């Protein structure tokens, strides 16, 4: 009856450590690259939209 | 364990005298030695050859997908 004692403590003790995180530049490889969506062409996108419709409205005229 | 008083007496009573002996419990036997040794390995392979006083231990990982 030993051993259930023996392999009691050293299991019942025991934590082995969770598989552990060696990536976690995805969220900001993104969010920099969501940035790199936005500004970046956000800005340059807008700034074309406005003449488009600038242009459509003394066309409606 | 028990019955029949009248064979049972002199046939428990052996058994006992048995149990009543550290030369083995009343000797032990070649026969069940070879025996035990066999069936002792099989059952190691039954549940593989790990020894099971210790536990498994994991290893860990990740990759990037893009």
């Amino acid at each position: 009856a030993g051993l259930v004692d023996d392999f009691e403590k050293k299991f019942n003790a025991l934590k082995v450590p969770i598989p552990e995180d060696k990536y976690t530049a995805q969220v900001d490889a993104e969010e920099k690259e969501d940035v790199k969506s936005c500004a970046e062409f956000l800005t340059q996108s807008k700034t074309r939209i406005q003449e488009y419709e600038k242009e459509l409205e003394k066309m409606r005229n | 364990l028990d019955p029949v008083q009248k064979l049972f007496v002199d046939k428990i009573r052996e058994y006992r005298t048995k149990r009543q002996t550290s030369g083995g419990p009343v000797d032990a036997g070649p026969e069940y030695q070879q025996d035990l040794d066999r069936e002792l390995f099989k059952l190691k392979q039954m549940y593989g050859k790990a020894d099971m006083n210790t536990f498994p231990n994991f290893t860990f990982e990740d990759p990037k997908f893009e």
